[PDB]
């Protein structure tokens, strides 16, 4: 870069914008931060409910299972629609999309719901709760884990900046004062040695 | 979505209304729920801790390409009735995902 | 001597003069002109012009001067978080008032000086290009709290009635001018 | 200037808050500028002739295309009239020094036509003594009932606050009154800055027998309040207003009503207690609770006052 | 000094561009060196006998090991061949100085020899009037039909613009055509970047009726989006390049081909004409309605050529 | 000038002084008295004085001053993940040690020079109260390691009498250093 | 003066010279030896050895080393994304041209001067180690290409022949070059 | 100053390892102090007696408040000794030169007297002929015994090594030991950093007959390691921990317990055995081939982890 005082005024100029910035950083990751906190609160009510909903549906499920044959139970296991294409919304959140899950979940009067074994619907109307708690859980898991990047991301900013961008503006603002006070060293110099001329010629000639 | 956690727990989702693929297996599993994820007709994929604790093994195919679908543990067949440890799964997330042990 | 400022003579001439018109390499070698450094330039004249160009211009002439102004020091004021998180990391209405810069950068204080016509501006003309940049800054910032994209209003038709207003010869000018405020408008209130 | 000739014009001594209730105290003002033009001059010729500020003022005017030696010696002229006035007739005078730039460029020509080696940054050595001879020419004296007042106003001449003159000014003075261009290019005049504003005798000035006795304490709150007002001002870019909690949108309000109201008082007279009033109107918008900076008695006899008593807008 | 004996060989008017039928006679060449090497030397020479210029070349060569007083010299009497040649034969005459940073290091020996006072960096302080007297002595004179035409050399010595060399020379010439060391690190030749590069007299050259009628729409779209293409550069410096919009990554592809193409042409020889298929190929990299510096005429006449369509 | 350290005035006076009292603009701006940065403070003559300390002031008074020390060195580099996650969730000895340190700078460090009791301290009366604070730091400790909740331990009786200790004239020092002893190693025991 | 190559006697040599041979204190701090800059450094003697290149050492001798070249460019590019992001973020391709700049750097580019056999190399030995490395990218940008991770590449033994055969002595070169290019295709065929 | 008298007191022969098999005249130690303080006198006058090596040593001190030319003229007057013994009483004399930014400064200031020409920084032009008319006066004879081994200290202001004072030093001395601030505030002493020091003379005395243990490649592997792992650690300073490939944890505790052990080993005098012992202790791994600076045959024969006292 060139030495030049205006050149230094622009170095000092972007060295205060960049502290500024590490300080506006800094103030958004302390957001971000409270926001996750707030997420893993949420996450660990989701998970002990979708525990809880695992409990209860493999306990109908091993209920039915005991009461009702095996057999018959798969095949009216067989007769479910998979149920597949679930949508998944894409949701906007601290500057970018994440996908939520939202089932539709169309069963509605689903096929095959009763038919030789009576416990069976009540383990599948356990497991389909259970499998809302799971995309509940999902759901909430994603977003924590996009803000987890966004904060990582936000730190490596922090650090980088700090760390590699002040130094090096510092030593580009300290390098241009050297050479400033080196010039208006030499300048002097001159002026001195010109001074002592003028006096020489104006007093030993007269 | 599907699970590929245990045969009960496939059983039960296919009841539900969710297919499952196969039995719990440490080597084969992976390649069956890639070959699933190969497709993408749904937006979740389910596996029990105990065969993978994390599946960033499998995600890490994905964030190059279809970010769609979620892996996420769940609980099995056994492990649910003995009891999920909900704060040791969620400490060791954070632990993770900011790089220093804060208590929750 | 090198573009610094700090030399003698441009400090002497400083502290004398009572507009200061500062040039800045950066727009010059963008081919922008005419290249007036707007943050490092001012006026001492402002204030004692009000008078004739209420009498002259417009009676809400020096109102629309000092919006712009305003706009201007917000989106400079807003450039440095631009510079350190990117554009698209900012808000919408951050956004549109750095669009709105940008659009006043390009439409308004670029002039062409070897252009047949927009060579010359009268007062009237540039009352009226700030005219129509101000209505159409309420009106997106109204669409933009109407939940309104910015993205589909930086790419509405009356973008580039403004821009080539600047190039409508004097005589035909308060036409375009009117059908470019009637075009403003309607650009906004019909879509709701 | 404007804010220079508006201070000569408005600036007045409260005997009546002091307690003394004496009403003897003359005022004076005498008023130095150095290098200035001809459109200041007569600017400032018609602002002390419209309000009759110039019964009770001194001017010094000298033009900048006038010579160097007489810009050196108008300070020097008219601090010796104020401690004239000041301790020969029990004056209260405040100095007013249009530019002090001027000045110590003027000194740095005639000290290089001197054939005197100039010292750092082409500024004569002697400056900071120098400065110090015209600054130090003003305070109070044991036994005298006068006082002389310096405001010297000087422009930073890159709005650098490491050049010699700005600095040697600093070292020499108690503290300093920062202009700020964003707030002059947001239409908001005077465009006086309080974050970088600081007053080093102000304490010592203020408190009950002087002005009122919640002049600190007011004071520190609005000067927090501001600063963490700007700073979510800053941040609400990034964030948004909808990720903010509601003592950042009150900060937010305050900030913006503060910048409208406060600093903008364009030319009105403002007494201390209208001042005081309108900060405490300002105040209230904050949560009562916020204000941690003031003591329970005097959020308690003075909180609640609703703003809209003053325009404050011109 | 490769890019000087390039366009040394390579330089002619457009005539039939212009509507005139002179069918003037190639340029005559003055070539002054102050401190030259024998390198440099030896390729200039070189360069002149496979052209066949130096039947027409006037050579003042003060070499490095030469006495340093007589860059002094060189210069004045190169520009006084130069100018009584021009002005007193209609000829066409084209100057190249192929190293005016030895000229000021003289000038600046000579003048502190003389204790005289300085200017920046300890150059005499008349300078910029002794770099005058030989700059303004090119130009053209009304009722003459010879022409001088002034190509100095200089090196700025750490590639410092603000040098006082580089800035009276620009100070006192009219533009200049800056090279860049980041172009040519990646082997572009000639490694001319556009942005600092300034030519004053340009629009008395071009238009309609002297090169075409979109040249000088062209010349600002181009320099508009080479300057919006660079500013993402140093965004996507700093933000990452996933993260950027459409038009950003846009503006990345045509920087990237206006640097390979346009500005990396090697050694060929390019009419106007080609120059001008090119610069519209990379414009039409960019949407039409990006295009805010051309006029919708000229926009219809020429947008929609893709890179690929200009050579096989 | 500007507070840098690289004057050649502050450069030259480094390398001579034995001492170096450094003053932070942050403390003196957050309020802090006397602002003494002892993170970018030094003493050399501490080892050549502490054959006197010993026997003057107390024989175990140099281990307090290390203890205090390292506690105050310990909260310094806890700061950085204390100001990113908060105080609060902060966890085991983690949030008591940032609690010590903060116990310190505001009843040890912390001094007015404008009071009539504050503006003094004996070397008897900074014993003390360092002895208070280790003693509380250790009783923590211990409570921790029983499982006590951190903000039980915050919310003791003990740290008004800490916060007092500073204010106690040296007249009174000795039996309000003796009362705050007992009810320092009373608090904690009645919870055990 | 400390490494300032703005001074004087270094930009007048620099005006004059051929050839610019700039040495780093970076590399030398790391001992990264001859720690010749080869970003910053340039000769204008290449194109005229070309003739003599073709006809001495081998005729794709300048192809060769245009490609070495471009392989450093490509890696200083992406060093600068990898420092600042994190190599973890970059595509397989990418990290590939990162670890054979490396190897370039500490395999090619570093000489021993004060080893009995490094301190020497002629012009076919650093040819055919150029050929050998540049032979080792393409087959791994080929097993890149069909699916072979770039983690299972960087363990192959040819890496460390690679990295060893500059220690090879000058008559024995030719066959350790032979057996190594062998070995270079073998690790790649025989994975298939 | 700590670290100049422990040397000056630790400073040994050691003839067993090169194969001279006799003592010479033991170390003779000429200090030299330039703009010392009373505090600095009082601590070198109370270590050098506590040792009792002032039968073994000539104290040259010039105090802050003394003459500015006595202070350039001590390190003539010392060296001036140091060459009268070495090279006529064959004696193996060590010239330790204190706070050498005091003497450039005193130099700086005469020459500004003199009205000379200014330099960088205003120190006299003429200062790298002034500094090497001392520091060259050291070195070794053909047909004599003696010897004269100088170990200036000088202060870099501000810690810039591109200071002049620092630079021209370096430009004239045979390397330089530069600390760290780094390890001095992780409480290491000496807070000694490897990576910015270099021996220019190292291996004319190390090697077979002179350090059998490898000690050259040992050295260059050393410094290469560090060099690594100081670049990923200051890329985890940036970005989180993320590479744990089990192998860079085991450099990570390579730099931790090289930081902890091999340089933080405070006021105990070490022979040159135990440390090379600790610095293949700290390669922590036999075969591996990231270890391409030391030779093959080397790391099998001088067996790689051969022992760990840790």
């Amino acid at each position: 870069v060139s030495p030049t005082r205006m050149n230094l005024l622009q170095r000092r100029g972007q060295l205060r914008l960049a502290q500024k910035g590490v300080d506006l950083l800094k103030k958004k990751r302390d957001a971000l931060v409270a926001e996750f906190f707030g997420l893993v609160r949420e996450a660990m009510e989701a998970r002990k409910a979708l525990d809880q909903a695992a409990k209860e549906a493999y306990a109908a499920l091993l209920l039915a299972q005991a009461f009702d044959g095996p057999e018959v139970v798969a095949g009216a296991a067989l007769g479910v629609p998979p149920l597949e294409g679930v949508e998944a919304e894409v949701e906007n959140v601290w500057g970018s999309k994440v996908p939520r899950l939202k089932a539709t979940f169309p069963d509605g009067a689903l096929l095959s719901p009763v038919g030789t074994p009576a416990y069976t619907l009540e383990a599948s109307r356990a497991f389909r709760r259970y499998a809302e708690a799971l995309i509940r859980v999902a759901n909430t898991e994603t977003r924590l884990k996009k803000i987890g990047e966004e904060i990582k991301k936000t730190t490596r900013r922090v650090n980088a900046l700090e760390q590699v961008v002040i130094p090096g503006i510092r030593a580009q603002i300290r390098f241009i004062q050297q050479v400033l006070e080196q010039r208006e060293r030499e300048d002097t110099f001159r002026l001195k040695r010109i001074k002592g001329k003028i006096e020489a010629r104006e007093a030993e000639e007269e | 979505m599907a699970v590929i956690a245990d045969p009960e727990t496939a059983q039960g989702f296919r009841l539900a209304g969710l297919e499952g693929y196969g039995a719990s297996s440490a080597e084969e599993a992976q390649s069956l729920l890639e070959t699933l994820v190969e497709r993408g007709g749904y937006a979740l994929v389910a596996v029990d801790e105990a065969l993978l604790p994390d599946p960033e093994r499998a995600v890490e195919r994905l964030m190059r390409g279809r970010d769609l679908p979620v892996l996420l543990p769940i609980a099995g067949l056994k492990e649910a009735f003995q009891g999920h440890d909900v704060e040791g799964y969620m400490r060791e997330l954070v632990r993770k995902t900011i790089g220093f042990d804060i208590k929750l | 001597p090198g573009g610094d400022m700090s030399e003698p003579v441009t400090q002497s001439t400083l502290r004398i003069v009572g507009a200061f018109w500062r040039l800045d390499a950066s727009l010059a070698f963008r081919r922008h002109f005419p290249a007036i450094n707007w943050n490092g330039s001012y006026s001492l004249f402002t204030s004692a012009l009000d008078p004739w160009y209420r009498e002259n211009v417009a009676e809400d002439y020096p109102e629309l001067r000092d919006a712009i102004s305003e706009l201007l020091q917000r989106e400079a004021g807003l450039q440095e978080i631009v510079q350190l998180v990117g554009p698209d990391a900012l808000q919408d209405a951050e956004r549109l008032v750095i669009e709105v810069g940008r659009i006043i950068r390009e439409d308004f204080l670029q002039q062409n000086a070897y252009h047949e016509v927009d060579a010359y501006c009268s007062m009237k003309k540039a009352y009226g290009i700030m005219k129509m940049i101000l209505a159409f800054y309420k009106e997106a910032e109204a669409a933009i709290k109407r939940g309104v994209s910015i993205d589909e209003i930086l790419q509405l038709p009356v973008l580039e009635r403004i821009g080539r207003a600047r190039y409508v010869s004097e005589e035909e000018f308060p036409a375009y001018f009117e059908e470019a405020m009637k075009e403003i408008q309607g650009a906004f209130k019909a879509l709701a | 200037n404007e804010i220079a000739a508006q201070i000569a014009r408005q600036a007045t001594v409260r005997p009546d808050l002091s307690g003394e209730g004496e009403k003897e105290e003359p005022f004076a003002v005498v008023f130095a500028a150095m290098g200035i033009t001809q459109r200041e001059l007569s600017y400032f010729i018609q602002e002390f002739e419209r309000t009759g500020a110039l019964s009770r003022s001194v001017l010094f005017l000298n033009k900048a295309d006038d010579p160097t030696i007489e810009r050196i010696l108008t300070p020097r002229m008219a601090l010796t009239v104020a401690e004239y006035l000041a301790f020969e007739h029990d004056y209260h005078v405040l100095v007013i020094l249009t530019d002090m730039t001027n000045y110590c460029e003027a000194l740095r020509e005639i000290g290089a036509a001197r054939e005197e080696i100039p010292g750092r940054r082409g500024y004569p050595g002697y400056m900071y003594t120098d400065l110090a001879t015209i600054y130090e020419r003003a305070g109070v004296v044991e036994g005298k009932k006068g006082s002389v007042t310096q405001i010297p106003i000087l422009s930073m001449p890159d709005d650098d606050r490491t050049h010699p003159i700005p600095d040697l000014t600093g070292y020499i003075t108690e503290g300093q009154i920062q202009l700020s261009r964003e707030l002059h290019r947001k239409g908001i005049y005077p465009p006086i800055d309080p974050l970088p504003s600081l007053s080093r005798l102000m304490n010592n000035g203020v408190g009950k027998g002087k002005t009122r006795e919640d002049h600190k304490q007011v004071s520190d709150q609005l000067y927090s309040a501001y600063a963490n007002g700007v700073d979510i001002r800053k941040l609400v870019a990034i964030i948004g207003e909808d990720a903010l909690t509601e003592n950042d949108r009150r900060y937010l309000q305050f900030a913006d009503a503060f910048e409208r109201f406060f600093i903008n008082q364009g030319q009105q007279n403002r007494s201390i207690e209208e001042s005081l009033q309108i900060a405490w109107a300002l105040l209230s918008m904050l949560p009562q609770g916020e204000l941690k900076r003031i003591s329970k008695d005097h959020i308690g006899k003075y909180y609640g006052q609703k703003l809209e008593e003053i325009w404050g807008a011109p």
